[PDB]
């Protein structure tokens, strides 16, 4: 057994950070104090449930998880909510003042006087660890916080941690759901300083899962406990096999191993089905062929791309629920034939699949009918570089007057590094374009 | 379609299926340095904009 | 937690500033006595932004009071709300400024300003986490506009991470008191231009014309001018006031806003628009206040925003409603009137909404927007300078207090620097 | 109103759809790179599909299929038709076609050579009876494709020529086939190229432009054939349009994505001596006759724009 340590940075991260605690809670039947009566090893084991959770003598089992937030508000809900009792006070870190949705002001000014503090909470998780195998962080683009801070801690851990594997869970900006006019600047300038330090990053835009719950959830107008709740859904079958018994990924080098054959290239393409409204009355379940068949569905992509207009190099299909090998194989077979699924020469054209029979566990009260089946998809294809196309793109509307550039050099930042994060990301769409054509 | 490296345990399985076989960082002291130099770089400006009011 | 310390400067600056702090009492429940009887804890949640928790948990406003002489303060401890307010921050001289900038800003205002800025530090060092500072003041007279940008330059000196935020009452020729207006107006843009992050240009030609034309009024008071700049204060400051998705900041107010440091000044609107005492028996559907909150007549800057281009945009919508209907009347609004955004600020329009409505109103708008348009005001006033300054008229009002022409040349550049500046984001 | 912007200057066509547009009064033209559009007649080359349908509160919509080149450029019809089933290497209505690099089949095609031997060459022109003649022009990518030595002859005047027909599909991937056709004949009698530039270098002797439409050429095969238009010659039209399009729907089809298409194409047949069309290539952005310009522009309004727009039949319908 090999321990994972969860990092929450800023709003985005900490408050889907609870989304995914108190799901993970559920599903391996921990109680909000900590206690887990079918764990029968009390104070300790190695179980697969143990690379996220450690435990005390009195039977409490604690997350492997930091909270840091450069201002209090969001994190003070974690004190005081349902699973307060969950986390020790040291894992929960809070500034004075935030960013001000600056990233120069959460990479530089801010995160200078408290980085040092959190590699010190980091380290006293990492020594409780047997055997520490990377860490999983959570974050947004957006943000001055989670972008500023999080490029700071990133390259702080590969000097710290440096066999250790990293794995991003971002959010992508949406301006339906966004406050800030600077988020391009942000991404593009916490994507370039973090590149070299992440092994693995799935982006999770908030434009598509804004829609899934428009759609599917027929909720008119959604909030971010509604997406939160979505995302973490999304999150616990990607970190399933982390914490579940298996074969398949089972370890962070696994996840670059099995989706990243390019290093630079490391964001695979989530897709998932199926979401069904709660409210739903009468709802006829979808089989292991329709629910496969919706993978290749854009309208249930992490991020809206067309993956036709793309090229796969690698393929992952994690169901959880009733179903069975054979109905899986008989799915591909089908949408091989009537779907546009395009590898790249130098790649086997296939799927790893793992299946978990426990069918995924929705929240009390939530927006997500329990459904028999679902299976969520991770495809690096080059048709996620559509996102870079639309991220950059708006950089250069602002960056080409020097809109807003004040702020970020008032706080020490030079203008180069604007254009030096701007070329990273030219490099960026050429290697996904020389790959995907 | 081949089936590979099927393992089955009480909790689920997992499988590899091939249609197709195939067709063909800074130290410390560097981190430490550059956060510095955005720090002087504050504390000039600042340095200015007193100067400036002192006039 | 982030604390906004007040100030109010003059005759206008405390009228206003009275009037503000009345509204927004009456909004989170708090009495003349300062003591709370309001029914949801809603209008307690961001309550310290603009209050101190008393002994028998009174809610003192952290509200500074200035003037260099005593009369519009002694009006405001006789007014309704002048209880509630610290008795030690009431600091004021006994000569006045005689509506000259020179006064405030070098002879008479000096003599005060150390005293101010005690009552300042004595604010901020109880402060949680200071934001900043918010001022209210008149660019006419003497004292908000000459002794207020000499309080701003000095608690920049002290205070030079915060931000500074100013409601700042332009001079006209329809609501006039003297003839050197335009000079004490052109004197303290160039201050503001320098030392502030964010203003609210809030012109009395825009104030007397929605009065007399819009609202029907045939002789607008100053009681009415106000009744339109606390509906407009109690509007931008909601988001600071009360929880919601958004919970903003002076800051990031500023680093949205301002792309570019010296264009930081606001065009405040309102919607909908009302007079003293008439009623609103009908309220206005998402519609109807998305119209009227664009529409050049709710503007209290007094500029055609057809004349320019939108930079930033900031909405408030106040009161039991759709928030589904907001997003498509907000989308509805850019999407045909595209021309009049700047296309190389993408989604430059960012909406807030509010269940807790203002004082006799079930839905109201207000509006922040950041628009070349504003150069209007600022070539108004330069034009209103230079009839006088090319003959040196009245300037020995001001030569007689230390001042040089050479001082008049300057600030008149720089304004006319602000208003091509203005002009080039126009195109 | 609707907004739109237009992003191809040389498009005659899509000049006068703005203009249709504009006269419309519910039509508001913008700037090109203003993002908040309806409509966007976009420009020919690279264009940015990536960023359409990402613009909350409107729906968008393009006058161009994304990966529809596949079916409009020489060398990648040919691998079309080879490698889909649908369409399949036993394809009876279009020429032995092979791809020639300056993967590749130049033994395949000399298989064919050594196995009448008069073969052309294009690419996006050399016809010879020899192959080492015509792939040496190469080398100084191309398609080498079988000539079709016994073309369908006008009288009088001995003439060959090719059909152009327009096709417009929509959002919902309905077929429209425009039915105004145009002939591009040529005025030299043929000897053991139709373009209309080559022919402005006799010119319109026998018809105005070199132009004959379908009525006249109709009349013509009722009066010297015994048979008309349909019954010869567009029956197979109309299958080979439907073959074409039908065959790349899953892959440039829009109909669950964030954004939707339609696209005008120009598809141009050869008639043989039997009655027998050939299909020769697809125009992606095809121009119009000047007399069928009026009727087809305000056909793509009506059926491609302002039934996704409403305001306030000139096809055949392709069923499938
Ligand atoms: N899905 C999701 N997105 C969020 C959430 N909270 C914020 N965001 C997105 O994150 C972006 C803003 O970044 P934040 O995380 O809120 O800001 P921050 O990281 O705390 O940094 P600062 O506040 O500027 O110091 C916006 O685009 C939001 O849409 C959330 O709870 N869920
Ligand atoms: N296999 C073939 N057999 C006989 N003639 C052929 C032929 N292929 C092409 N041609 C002749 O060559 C002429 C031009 O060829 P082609 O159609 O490929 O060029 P092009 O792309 O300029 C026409 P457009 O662009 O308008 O579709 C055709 O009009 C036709 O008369
Ligand atoms: N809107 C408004 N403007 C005022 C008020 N009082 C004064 N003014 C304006 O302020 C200018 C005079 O400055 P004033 O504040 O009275 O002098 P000060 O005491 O030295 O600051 C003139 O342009 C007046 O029109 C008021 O109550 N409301
Ligand atoms: C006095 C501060 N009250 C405030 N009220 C509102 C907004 C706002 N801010 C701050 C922010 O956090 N984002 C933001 C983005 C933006 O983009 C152009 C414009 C303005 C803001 N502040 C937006 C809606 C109402
Ligand atoms: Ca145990
Ligand atoms: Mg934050
Ligand atoms: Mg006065
Ligand atoms: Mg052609």
């Amino acid at each position: 057994m090999r321990e994972c340590i969860s990092i929450h940075v800023g709003q985005a991260g900490v408050q889907i950070g609870n989304a995914c605690w108190e799901l993970y809670c559920l599903e391996h039947g921990i109680q909000p104090d900590g206690q887990m009566p079918s764990d029968k090893t009390i104070g300790g084991g190695d179980d697969s449930f143990n690379t996220f959770f450690s435990e005390t003598g009195a039977g409490k089992h604690v997350p492997r998880a930091v909270f840091v937030d450069l201002e209090p508000t969001v994190i003070d809900e974690v004190r005081t909510g349902t699973y307060r009792q969950l986390f020790h006070p040291e894992q929960l870190i809070t500034g004075k003042e935030d960013a001000a949705n600056n990233y120069a002001r959460g990479h530089y000014t801010i995160g200078k006087e408290i980085i040092d503090l959190v590699l010190d909470r980091i380290r006293k998780l990492a020594d409780q660890c047997t055997g520490l195998q990377g860490f999983l962080v959570f974050h947004s683009f957006g943000g001055g916080t989670g972008s500023g801070f999080t490029s700071l801690l990133m390259e702080r851990l590969s000097v710290d941690y440096g066999k250790k594997s990293k794995l991003e869970f971002s959010i992508y900006p949406a301006p339906q759901v966004s406050t800030a006019v600077v988020e391009p600047y942000n991404s593009i300038l916490t994507t370039h300083t973090t590149l070299e330090h992440s092994d693995c990053a799935f982006m999770v835009d908030n434009e598509a899962i804004y829609d899934i719950c428009r759609r599917n959830l027929d909720i008119e107008r959604p909030t971010y406990t509604n997406l939160n709740r979505l995302i973490s859904q999304i999150v616990s079958s990607i970190t399933a096999s982390l914490r579940f018994d298996g074969a398949l990924n089972v370890d962070l080098t696994e996840f670059q191993t099995n989706l990243v054959p390019y290093p630079r290239i490391h964001f695979p393409l989530a897709t998932y089905a199926p979401v069904i409204s709660a409210e739903k009355a009468y709802h006829e379940q979808l089989s292991v062929a329709e629910i496969t068949n919706a993978c290749f569905e854009p309208a249930n992509q992490m991020v809206k791309c067309d993956p036709r207009h793309g090229k796969y190099m690698a393929c992952c299909l994690l169901y959880r629920g009733d179903v069975v090998p054979k109905d899986v194989n008989a799915a591909i077979a089908t949408i091989k034939t009537k779907r546009s699924i395009q590898f790249v020469d130098w790649c086997p054209t296939g799927f790893k699949v793992g299946i978990n029979y426990q069918p995924p566990t929705v929240v009390p009260g939530g927006d997500l009918a329990k459904v028999q089946r679902a299976v969520c998809m991770l495809s690096n294809t080059t048709a996620i570089a559509e996102a870079w196309a639309r991220l950059d793109h708006k950089f250069d509307l602002m960056y080409a007057k020097r809109a807003f550039v004040h702020w970020y050099v008032g706080e020490g930042m030079e203008e180069g590094e604007f254009s030096e994060a701007r070329e990273d990301m030219a490099a960026l769409e050429k290697d996904y374009e020389e790959v995907g054509v | 379609m081949e089936v590979i490296e099927l393992n089955k345990c009480t909790s689920g399985q997992s499988f590899e299926v091939i249609l197709k076989p195939p067709s063909f960082d800074p130290s410390l002291e560097e981190i430490q340095k550059k956060l510095e130099a955005a720090e002087e770089r504050r504390k000039y400006q600042e340095a200015e904009l007193l100067k400036h009011l002192a006039e | 937690m982030r604390e906004i310390v007040h100030i109010q400067a003059g005759q206008c600056g405390n009228q206003i500033g009275a009037k503000f702090w009345e509204v927004i009492s009456d909004e989170h429940g708090i009495d003349p006595t300062g003591s709370y009887h309001g029914d949801s804890d809603l209008q307690l949640e961001r309550i310290n932004v603009y209050y101190n928790e008393a002994t028998g948990n009174k809610y003192v406003p952290r509200a500074i009071l200035v003037d260099l002489e005593p009369g519009t303060m002694d009006s405001v401890r006789s007014g309704p709300f002048g209880q509630i307010f610290r008795p030690d921050n009431f600091v004021f001289g006994q000569s006045g400024a005689g509506n000259n900038w020179a006064k405030g800003h070098y002879t008479e205002g000096a003599e005060l300003v150390d005293s101010v800025l005690d009552v300042v530090r004595k604010e901020s060092e109880s402060c949680d986490c200071l934001q900043g500072f918010q001022l209210t003041h008149s660019l006419g007279g003497g004292t908000g506009s000459g002794m207020g940008t000499l309080l701003i330059s000095k608690i920049r000196e002290e205070y030079p991470d915060r931000i500074m935020n100013t409601f700042s009452v332009m001079p006209s020729p329809k609501v006039s008191d003297t003839v050197v207006e335009p000079y004490n107006a052109t004197l303290s843009v160039h201050q503001l231009v320098e030392n502030t992050d964010e203003t609210y240009c809030i012109d009395n030609e825009a104030l007397y014309d929605i009065c007399f034309r819009t609202l029907k009024l045939t002789t607008p008071t100053y009681g009415d001018l106000n009744h339109l700049v606390s509906a407009t204060m109690s509007g931008v400051t909601t988001c600071l006031r009360f929880p919601g998705q958004l919970n903003a900041d002076l800051r990031k107010l500023a680093v949205n806003m301002v792309p570019f440091p010296r264009l930081h000044f606001f065009m405040p609107g309102f919607a909908p628009l009302t007079s003293r005492g008439s009623q609103q028996y009908r309220a206005l559907t998402v519609p109807e206040l998305t119209q009227q909150m664009f529409d050049s007549k709710n503007m209290m800057a007094a500029c055609d925003p057809r004349h320019g281009r939108y930079l930033t945009v900031a909405a408030i919508f106040r009161g039991r409603m759709s928030m589904k209907e907001v997003d498509e009347q907000m989308l509805n609004v850019q999407n045909k009137n595209s021309s009049y955004f700047v296309e190389w600020i993408p989604n430059n329009v960012k909406t807030a909404v509010c269940d807790i409505p203002p004082r006799g109103l079930k839905m109201s708008a207000t509006f922040i927007g950041n628009s070349t348009a504003i150069q209007e005001l600022f070539k108004r006033i330069s034009e209103q300078f230079t009839a006088m300054f090319r003959r040196k008229a009245f300037l020995h009002w001001y030569t007689g207090e230390g001042m040089d022409e050479m001082e008049f040349t300057e600030a008149e550049s720089n304004m006319n620097d602000l208003v091509s500046e203005y002009q080039q984001y126009q195109d | 109103m609707y907004t739109f912007v237009v992003r191809d200057e040389n498009s005659s066509v899509y000049a006068e759809v703005s203009r249709l547009l504009l006269a419309t009064g519910q039509w508001k033209r913008l700037r090109k790179d203003n993002p908040r559009f309806n409509l966007m007649l976009g420009e020919r080359n690279r264009l940015p599909f990536g960023r359409l349908g990402h613009e909350p509160g409107l729906v968008q919509l393009v006058n161009y299929y994304r990966g529809a080149d596949k079916l409009c450029r020489k060398a990648s019809l040919v691998k079309l038709i080879k490698t889909s089933p649908e369409l399949s290497e036993s394809c009876t209505w279009f020429p032995e076609s092979y791809v020639i690099y300056p993967t590749d089949e130049r033994e395949v095609f000399l298989a064919a050579y050594n196995r009448g031997n008069v073969w052309i060459a294009k690419s996006s022109i050399l016809i010879s009876s020899e192959a080492s003649e015509l792939l040496d022009f190469i080398d100084e990518v191309h398609v080498i494709q079988k000539y079709l030595e016994k073309p369908l002859l006008l009288e009088p005047g001995h003439r060959k020529f090719d059909i152009r027909s327009w096709v417009l599909v929509d959002h919902l991937y309905n077929i429209y086939l425009y039915r105004e056709g145009v002939l591009r004949t040529s005025s030299e009698p043929y000897n053991s190229l139709t373009n209309h530039c080559i022919q402005k270098e006799n010119y319109g002797r026998y018809e105005e432009g070199n132009e004959m439409f379908f009525e006249e050429f109709n009349q013509y095969l009722m009066d010297a054939l015994n048979t008309t238009l349909e019954n010869s010659i567009l029956l197979q039209i109309k299958h080979i349009i439907r073959s074409c399009l039908m065959c790349i729907e899953p892959a440039i089809s829009t109909k669950h994505l964030h954004y939707q298409s339609f696209q005008l194409f120009g598809f141009d047949f050869m008639v043989d001596e039997e009655l027998k069309v050939w299909l020769i290539e697809v125009n992606g952005a095809p121009a119009c006759a000047q007399k069928l310009y009026a009727e087809l522009c305000q056909g793509i309004v009506d059926v491609a724009i302002s039934s996704v727009f409403p305001l306030a039949s000139i096809f055949i319908k392709l069923h499938h």
